[PDB]
RNA sequence: CCCCACUAUGCUUAGCCCUAAACCUCAACAGUUAAUCAACAAAACUGCUCGCCAGAACACUACGAGCCACAGCUUAAAACUCAAAGGACCUGGCGGUGCUUCAUAUCCCUCUAGAGGAGCCUGUUCUGUAAUCGAUAAACCCCGAUCAACCUCACCACCUCUUGCUCAGCCUAUAUACCGCCAUCUUCAGCAAACCCUGAUGAAGGCUACAAAGUAAGCGCAAGUACCCACGUAAAGACGUUAGGUCAAGGUGUAGCCCAUGAGGUGGCAAGAAAUGGGCUACAUUUUCUACCCCAGAAAAACGAUAGCCCUUAUGAAACUUAAGGGUCGAAGGUGGAUUUAGCAGUAAACUGAGAGUAGAGUGCUUAGUUGAACAGGGCCCUGAAGCGCGUACACACCGCCCGUCACCCUCCUCAGAGGAGACAAGUCGUAACAUGGUAAGUGUACUGGAAAGUGCACUUGGACGAACC
């Protein structure tokens, strides 16, 4: 009830001041983020679900939205559509229909809110088909050359919706380079690509043809540079650890592509992304499950 | 309706015909 | 003697005909997708009344 | 699949990415603009923009693989190609200038043509009408045809008839036979076609 | 039942026969649509008349009677027996049930690798022993056990003790009394208290979005969370189903033992005629040995045991029997029948470690990691799933029900002894009926047959034909 919420608010203010005293911070400038940090320090809880940890927030955020009494002491409900049981939703529908009538007589940057968003706006429970009907009505409103007087309303239900180029450093001798990192399976690679070079590649201090004796891995190393047609132009130093030969080659490939992004043009960077050079392979070994031979292999069934 | 009564009558009649043929 | 060397035109016709059959299946499926569902919806909108209201 | 549905397979073609912007139709420009704002999978370790990349040979090596030994499978493939090329060069040099015009030495071309020859045009599929399945002749998709050609080639190589003969030599010899339209693989394809023709009477059992 | 041939017969004539689900199961005549009406069916009634009915079965029967009927038809009882029989519905299951749509390692084809063929490891069933117990279709079978030389141990033989380690004890029976922890569908998404309405206020049912009586708190899913993302894998997965597993984890009700079914000690079984399940090793040339961890050299009838025998070593008090190493031998086997397992991607497959538990002990189990695939497109016979329907004699719910023959004993009736009925009651041969009951069912009649019953002709729906066109 409202009196209970007011008492909770007063208790919250008293507690906020007490916590400011406890942390020695100024009560006046003592913010919600500071409250959160102080509570986290005072009551450290490692429960994974953040909602399970101690919270000292404002009553407005703590308690849900309680729909107000919709009829006075006289018994007469306030809203003319109260008896529909969905007065807010039907009022909204009625207003949208009126706007559509008015328009009919007179004449990637956003999205439609979700049903939960609409429900929270209306503090009412809706249905999938109710939401679909409302969205269809809104779509018709938009398409019907909705003017500013209509777009103002429409936007209330609208919700808004490239590789990061690394900086180029300069060595002690002044030659420019770019550094990047890349992980594949269990292999991690760090690559330094020089602006001007003869194509030499040194992996863990060993030349690439000696480190990766496999033509497949050398092809993987070639792929980044070959794509943007810069073979023989940049020298490379890679330090890679973990995983097998193929995983290490893939990690070096990713690191080299990310580093080379800085030295290629923006169109080249986008082309590499679309070619998949710049995306981290999320495929990693699946954990074995108890009671089955492998990650997916199950024990031979015995009928 | 099921035909249980008709089946009972049929069995009785078949048995009676067989008995008359036998004797 | 099944030597494809001396039956190239017939083999190519067979292959192209099979490809056209696949295309026909696909186009027919998409086009088929009045429908019984629509008809039932209309009948529901205007249902039979074998009784007294 | 660790990749969410949003992710799209990468396209690897330097020519496609270097195509002039003026040459692009409205739909092609739209496709490029859409991919500008799409998630793309990581480039698989099996393919690259290498001008020498051959998808057919890559797939053949994959089919020949045994237990994730990509290294051994690729080694066998390259040995087969080298053996084919060496045999062709020997024949070319030992042959007269007139027939040297026809003698072909490109191992990739020989491989492609041998597979295309081995591709079976019409297959036998079980079709069930009235509750009884019968091996009805049926047209095959190109994917199935290519796969059947490759599988027959590889199985013929793996057969135990050729004892103490290394896979490179076995496969090179069989590939040359197929290129010249001879050998057990072509025999098997003709046998499949003959069975289909014999069962031609059941074609109508198909419904699609 | 399906196919072929052929007869009586179906036809005409003259007589007989006089039966049908002869049913529109709805009598004739006259009348009404008003205050309805158990259910279903083909709405409810009024007046008048005739015929008929009075629990089921015995019984379209026996006797008597009549008849051109001679294995017949019409009329038609009684005795013994039972507490039901029956008609219509609702719910559930079931259907060799219909249509439509699906299964995403999934039911079939399709891809990969396997099992089913050899040896070995190991579990189980059987055989054996004086020598455990429990699981034992899916949902048991390297399962309780992340583990048996003694111990573990609950087993057998012998010996020993009796207020007993315990304010005793019992691995004694009961998982069909239970808690506890679980399998199972579940690779589901529904379960739902409290209300309201519909059915004449019956069991019951409650949907249509251009919406027509549903609202639902809560639980589950979902959401949230661990792992590396928001993906995926985990985890989670309600109500219930199989009286599903465990009285041997422990406790626990009931019952039972108390000079023993309790306790202790020594020794000992734990094997293979043989079948079968899972795994390991191989059958090699994409192989084997060596070096190296990927530019090599040799082998190649040899490949192939982790099997057997001998020796050593590790642990231990105890080692032929446990493990490791070495020597010795080089065995079966040459990619495997129908059938069958798993897998949708860092997955299958191959390879390499680590951990649990032990003093020691697994080819087992858990788990980290490396390399790393092919198909992913068609369908519905079978499996199944859903939706909408149909039938239903099943309700312990098709592993159901139930018919008839034959023999298994009593009551009654007819009878010169034998038949008939009923009851009791377990069998034998089939599966005739109930689902389209797997050939729809049945009436009359005729022939045939262990037996239900089959077939021929006509008749009935007390079956259906999926209900716009396709
Ligand atoms: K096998
Ligand atoms: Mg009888
Ligand atoms: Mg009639
Ligand atoms: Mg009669
Ligand atoms: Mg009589
Ligand atoms: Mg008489
Ligand atoms: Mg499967
Ligand atoms: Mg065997
Ligand atoms: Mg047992
Ligand atoms: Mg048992
Ligand atoms: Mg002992
Ligand atoms: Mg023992
Ligand atoms: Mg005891
Ligand atoms: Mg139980
Ligand atoms: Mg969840
Ligand atoms: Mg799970
Ligand atoms: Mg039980
Ligand atoms: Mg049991
Ligand atoms: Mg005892
Ligand atoms: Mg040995
Ligand atoms: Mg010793
Ligand atoms: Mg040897
Ligand atoms: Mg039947
Ligand atoms: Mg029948
Ligand atoms: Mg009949
Ligand atoms: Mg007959």
């Amino acid at each position: 009830t409202e009196d209970f919420i007011k008492k909770q608010i007063e208790e919250f203010n008293i507690g906020k001041r007490h916590l400011a005293n406890m942390m020695g911070e100024d009560p006046e400038t003592f913010t919600q983020e500071d409250i959160d940090r102080a509570i986290a320090y005072l009551f450290p809880s490692g429960l994974f679900e953040k909602r399970a940890r101690p919270v000292m927030k404002h009553p407005e955020q703590i308690f849900p939205r309680q729909r107000a009494i919709q009829w006075g002491e006289d018994g007469r409900p306030f809203h003319y559509l109260f008896y529909t049981g969905k007065q807010s939703y039907y009022s909204l529908m009625h207003d949208v229909y009126g706007m559509l009538l008015n328009l009919e007589k007179h004449q990637i940057g956003s999205r439609w809110l979700i049903k939960e968003e609409l429900e929270e706006m209306l503090v009412e429970k809706l249905s999938d088909l109710d939401y679909m009907q409302f969205i269809r009505l809104l779509e018709k409103l938009l398409t019907s050359q909705c003017g500013a007087a209509e777009e103002e309303f429409v936007q209330r239900f609208r919700r808004s919706v490239k590789q990061l180029i690394e900086p180029v450093q300069y060595d002690e001798q002044g030659m420019a380079f770019s550094k990047s990192e890349g992980k594949r399976k269990t292999a991690k690679a760090e690559a330094i690509v020089y602006k001007h070079g003869s194509g030499r590649i040194k992996v863990n201090g060993i030349d690439y043809q000696l480190y990766f004796p496999i033509t497949q891995d050398r092809e993987q190393l070639m792929f980044p540079f070959h794509f943007v047609d810069r073979l023989g132009k940049h020298d490379v130093t890679c330090t890679v650890s973990g995983g097998g030969r193929s995983a290490q080659a893939g990690a070096i490939r990713l690191a080299m592509a990310k580093a080379l992004c800085s030295f290629v043009t923006e169109d080249e960077v986008e082309w590499m992304r679309q070619a998949g050079l710049l995306t981290t392979d999320p495929r990693v070994r699946e954990r074995k499950k108890p009671g089955q031979e492998g990650a997916r292999r199950k024990f031979t069934w015995k009928k | 309706k099921n035909v249980l009564k008709i089946r009972r009558r049929k069995m009785n009649h078949h048995k009676y015909r067989k008995l008359v043929k036998k004797t | 003697e099944f030597r494809d060397d001396a039956c190239r035109k017939e083999i190519q016709g067979f292959l192209d005909c099979a490809a056209r059959a696949q295309e026909a299946r696909k186009m027919r499926s998409i086009q088929e997708t009045l429908l019984p569902n629509k008809l039932n919806k209309l009948l529901q909108r205007f249902p039979n009344k074998p009784y007294l209201s | 699949s660790r990749y969410s549905p949003e992710f799209k397979d990468p396209l690897i073609d330097k020519e496609y990415y270097r195509k002039p912007v003026e040459e692009l139709t409205e739909e092609e420009k739209y496709v490029r603009e859409l991919k500008k704002t799409q998630l793309i999978k990581a480039a698989p370790a099996g393919k690259t923009s290498s001008v020498f990349e051959d998808p057919v040979i890559s797939k053949f090596t994959n089919m020949m693989m045994i237990g994730g030994n990509k290294v051994l499978a690729r080694s066998l493939m390259i040995q087969t190609l080298e053996a084919v090329k060496r045999k062709q060069f020997e024949k070319y040099h030992a042959a007269s200038a007139e027939e040297q015009a026809t003698i072909e030495r490109n191992p990739y071309t020989i491989f492609h043509q041998a597979l295309k020859n081995c591709e079976p045009m019409i297959g036998l599929v079980p079709i069930l009408k009235g509750g009884r399945f019968y091996q009805v002749p049926v047209p095959l998709p190109d994917r199935r045809r290519r796969f059947l050609a490759m599988k027959w080639m590889i199985t013929e190589c793996r057969d135990k008839k050729h004892q103490r003969t290394l896979m490179p030599e076995k496969l090179s010899h069989k590939l040359l036979e197929a290129f010249h339209n001879q050998g057990p693989v072509i025999k098997r394809k003709h046998d499949l076609h003959k069975m289909a023709e014999a069962n031609r009477a059941l074609a109508h059992y198909r419904w699609w």
